[PDB]
């Protein structure tokens, strides 16, 4: 900074302290009164959602052999169960409704192969419709599904 | 730094009078806090292509860039598709070699931020932190002492 | 919608190749129509007011609505926005002895807002109280003020 | 037309009231499925 | 009866479920810190892991941020539930969970903490509420606007089949101007350039230029050490060079005064604004409540006009359903000639409709659901359902 | 279309008008619209009618 | 150029928006020719030049 006089020198760490530090203090976040940062990713106005989730596996993965010892990952806040739920309750519901069904050709006709060809009409009409909203635009949303439901 | 009037007018009232001459308008609205931070929507039809009314903005932003401060050009301008809401929220702490709520948060800005962010389609990326940065904390004391300023 | 922006996204490589009054002027990229169609005259009636008040009232209130609204390419004013004009005599600039260097400077100094920080942030010492916004140079209002300029 | 004029949408609730066609695809291949098929079935073997 | 009820019952748009995860923010008054405000969060995690491990995997507090937008003012705790296999009753879902969490922050807190559900959805579609928003039209200023929303919000609460209506956006705190007089300052000979870099560099930071770290590129601050600017007094510590090369404080040409602004100003489209987001009343249901809520804007001073931000642009089972319905019949019945030759024919398949809604209605309005958006589908496979059944019943017969 | 939303802000401005200012409207392309169709689907009706 | 052609200063507020300052000259002392040796630069030694 300076010479005075003397000959003595003045250095930057002779006025003011040094230490390496973040750029902004605002924020500073606590996982369970434990030390913590993260990325709080949001999504883009049209972008796929559980794909897009899916890849913010896919560079984190390559992150974590690198890793000084102790920084370890944790999952608070996510969304991707619960579209794991939505179609093991649905698929399900689904497979149910067959079950069901196929008591009620029973009960009404004996007949064994009789109590099939509607199990066999339903199935199939499913699929030919996944077929459709593919080829439409749609995709597999949680209101879609329940359009296979009902 | 500057206080809540201080954007008010230097960097948000700018943009506002120069976002003009875009396909697709419903209303613009705004924000200006008094931590030195200005944020503008500008919400479209439905499902106006994203992928434009983005450029369209932000191309037009940059007619007005110089009739801002010096500090806000240098300083993180952005325009991003949101999605107000997050999904993913990938938490990072420490268990072993234990460090603090400053290490962990430029080591996750520092390796993982700036993949995450261009991978599949994020919109962006909040940091619940701050990378680091050589800072540099001035004692007014030592300052006069040898006749000197900031 | 893209023409527009690849002409956009090439002229802003030559920005920096241009004067400093050309930058901080209305550079702009629009699309056209050589002719009008609607043109919204403006006058007035009972309390007269001249062709430079109404030019004004018309640029401050309903011109940047008109521009953004239902995708306008460009809006001619037939007028000008008001501003701060200032008429310098040259005969009372010798009479203390001074130039339009010396009142230029004035201006950008005492009609300026500075970005002053914050009592209690950022990183504050632990048990701080209150924590509120610093005020400084405000930007100047009315003609009176222009004219107490030192 | 239960289903498809319910499905010419309106605003933010586009894709609400919108994919029926969910389920006029459904309709539409049942009504395949049986004009095809079940008359096959049900002819090749039941009793 | 088909029709009482179902005037009677209410009109939501989509289920606010339990989602595997929620969350609740925190806010605190005029001017409070990082040091107040983190109490508070500290308070929150452990009704959250002490009073409730078994419902609650995780927490993750962020201090200074809310969702509103910024400041050490506020909080934000992203709570993870634990799976649904171990949380079995009501009592521990969403609904009854956040039911007693805000209780609890009501009663042993003095700030303001919440705890609000999960939509899905987005913001928008609350139902039974609305997004007002008052401009300001004329030149009027930040004063004169305060003022006019202070009596939106107290003849609506003066005269409410009722109301409720919140600001919480703009709580408006005081700010510490430094009045520098100019002549003062060039009669010692300092610039007033120094003294504005002086005031910024120190006070609020100033980013200067880039290094390196570790082999990224970084950031570079230049601020000063936290116990030389914390309060009013701290001002006249700082000493600026004059040319004649003796030190000037800062008490010699400045000067000290509070003075009351905002820290948050909002604009919307190119003026001025300030947000007023009142949910209508338990009684009444939006319709009913904005257009009552226009009248109000109407007797409010000159300069003062309104737009309703922004929620929506035309409803479900407002308007659209109808529309909707009404061409529905008109092709139902066209088909059912198309295949049938009559005047006599259609009419039977177009009168079973009430058959099977009645029936919708009834299940729908005893249990604890409502006219949603899985309602008003399970109306439209029955009409499909009842000209199915029905066109058997005719098809044979004719 | 964008003519009549240049009537939508513009209609929206004029409360908060000062003493004296008024709209009023020169150069305008809209009626000439609502004289192409008013005598063309008059047109087509005198040709039935004939 | 400040003086005859105008120079785009800095901006202020006018009731609320942001507009500019201008600066230029009278009209009187730019009209002609012979109104250019009106105008008196300083030279660094403190005295005036035409
Ligand atoms: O803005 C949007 O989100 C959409 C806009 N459009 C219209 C084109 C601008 C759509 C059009 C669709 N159909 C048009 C008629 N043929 C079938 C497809 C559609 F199914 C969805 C959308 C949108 O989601
Ligand atoms: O004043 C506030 O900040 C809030 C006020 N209210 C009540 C309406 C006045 C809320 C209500 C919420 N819920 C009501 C029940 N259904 C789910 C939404 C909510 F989640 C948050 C808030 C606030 O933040």
């Amino acid at each position: 900074l300076k010479v005075n006089q003397d000959g003595s020198r003045v250095l930057l760490r002779d006025v003011a302290k040094i230490e390496l530090g973040g750029e902004n203090y605002d924020i500073i976040a606590e996982f369970n009164g434990q030390p913590a940062s993260g990325l709080g990713i949001k999504l883009a106005t049209g972008a796929n959602a559980l794909d897009t989730a899916a890849a913010i596996r896919a560079e984190l993965a390559k992150m974590e052999p690198f890793f000084p010892s102790g920084l370890k990952i944790v999952y608070p806040y996510d969304t991707t169960p619960f579209v794991k739920i939505s179609i093991h309750e649905v698929v399900k519901t689904l497979v149910e409704a067959i079950i069901l069904v196929f008591l009620v050709m029973y009960l009404f006709l004996q007949n064994f192969r009789a109590t099939l060809i509607p199990t066999i009409a339903v199935p199939v009409v499913l699929l030919g419709t996944f077929a459709v909203l593919a080829a439409f635009g749609f995709s597999i949303n949680t209101l879609t599904m329940f359009g296979m439901v009902l | 730094g500057a206080d809540a009037k201080t954007v008010q007018d230097t960097v948000t009232q700018v943009i506002e009078q120069n976002m003009n001459g875009i396909d697709n308008l419903m209303y613009m609205s705004s924000n200006s806090d008094s931590t030195g931070t200005v944020q503008i929507t500008l919400t479209f039809e439905s499902g106006t292509d994203a992928d434009i009314a983005q450029v369209q903005v932000q191309a037009k932003l940059q007619l007005a860039m110089p009739l801002l401060p010096q500090e806000v050009q240098q300083q993180g301008v952005s325009v991003e598709k949101s999605s107000s809401s997050f999904l993913m929220v990938v938490g990072v702490i420490n268990t072993d070699g234990t460090m603090t709520q400053e290490d962990i948060s430029d080591y996750v800005a520092a390796n993982m931020k700036d993949a995450i962010s261009r991978t599949s389609g994020v919109g962006d990326v909040q940091l619940f932190g701050s990378q680091y940065a050589m800072r540099i904390w001035m004692n007014p004391n030592e300052l006069n002492k040898f006749q000197l300023t900031p | 919608d893209i023409a527009q922006v690849q002409v956009q996204a090439k002229l802003q490589l030559a920005m920096p190749l241009l004067p400093q009054e050309v930058q901080q002027q209305g550079v702009s990229v629009e699309k056209s129509s050589s002719s009008f169609l609607m043109v919204v005259g403006v006058i007035n009636t009972d309390g007269t007011m001249t062709q430079e008040d109404i030019s004004d009232y018309v640029a401050a209130n309903m011109k940047d609505a008109i521009s953004r609204t239902s995708g306008v390419g460009d809006v001619q004013l037939f007028g000008s926005q008001y501003a701060m004009r200032i008429w310098m005599n040259p005969n009372e600039l010798n009479k203390f002895q001074l130039t339009p260097v010396d009142v230029i400077t004035a201006i950008k100094a005492q009609n300026a807002q500075v970005a002053a920080g914050q009592l209690g942030g950022t990183p504050p010492v632990k048990g701080q109280q209150l924590n509120a916004s610093i005020i400084a140079q405000t930007r100047l209002t009315s003609t009176e003020e222009f004219g107490k300029i030192l | 037309a239960v289903f498809v004029p319910m499905a010419f949408f309106g605003g933010s609730t586009g894709a609400i009231y919108r994919q029926s066609i969910t389920i006029v695809s459904a309709m539409a291949l049942s009504v395949l499925v049986a004009l095809i098929l079940t008359p096959a079935l049900c002819a090749t073997m039941l009793k | 009866g088909m029709a009482y009820l179902f005037v009677r019952l209410p009109s939501s748009f989509l289920p606010d479920e339990d989602q595997g995860v929620f969350m609740t923010m925190v806010q605190l008054p005029a001017g409070a810190t990082q040091e107040r405000t983190q109490k508070v969060l500290n308070e929150v995690t452990h009704y959250y892991l002490t009073k409730e491990k078994n419902n609650v995997e995780s927490v993750f507090a962020v201090n200074g941020f809310g969702f509103a937008g910024r400041g050490q003012n506020t909080g934000i705790a992203f709570v993870s539930l634990k799976d649904w296999a171990d949380r079995p009753g009501e009592e521990n879902k969403v609904e009854a969970i956040t039911m007693r969490a805000t209780r609890a922050f009501s009663q042993i807190k003095d700030a303001m903490v919440f705890a609000f559900n999960l939509p899905a959805i987005v913001e928008l579609g609350t139902a039974t509420g609305f997004d007002f928003e008052l401009i300001d039209q004329a030149g009027l200023g930040h004063e004169k606007l305060t003022q006019a929303r202070n009596q939106l919000l107290a003849e609506a609460a003066k005269h409410p089949m009722l109301t409720s209506v919140r600001p919480n956006g703009l709580e408006d705190t005081p700010q510490f101007k430094i009045d520098i007089d100019q002549e003062k300052a060039q009669a010692l000979g300092v610039s007033i350039n120094d003294i504005n870099t002086t005031l910024g560099a120190a006070w609020g930071g100033s980013y200067v230029n880039d290094f390196i770290d570790r082999g990224r590129v970084k950031k570079v601050y230049v601020m000063s050490e936290a116990k030389y600017r914390m309060l009013p007094d701290d001002i006249g510590d700082w000493y600026v060079r004059a040319a004649d090369g003796q030190m000037v404080p800062f008490s010699a040409f400045s000067s000290s005064r509070w003075e009351y602004g905002s820290p948050r100003l909002e604009r919307y489209n190119g003026l001025p604004s300030m947000e007023i987001l009142g949910q209508a009343a338990p009684g009444k249901s939006t319709g009913e409540a904005m257009e009552l809520m226009e009248q109000l804007a109407s007797k409010l001073p000159t300069g003062v006009g309104y737009d309703w931000t922004g929620s929506y642009q035309e409803r479900l089972s407002g308007n659209q359903a109808p529309s909707l319905y009404a061409i529905s019949l008109i092709v139902v019945f066209l088909c059912l000639a198309a295949l049938y030759e009559s005047w006599s024919i259609p009419f039977s398949v177009m009168l079973v409709v009430p058959l099977g809604v009645i029936g919708a209605l009834l299940a729908a309005t005893f249990r604890g659901l409502t006219n949603d958006v899985y309602f008003q589908v399970g109306l439209l496979t029955t009409i499909g359902l009842s000209a199915k059944n029905a066109i058997l019943i005719v098809e044979f017969a004719k």
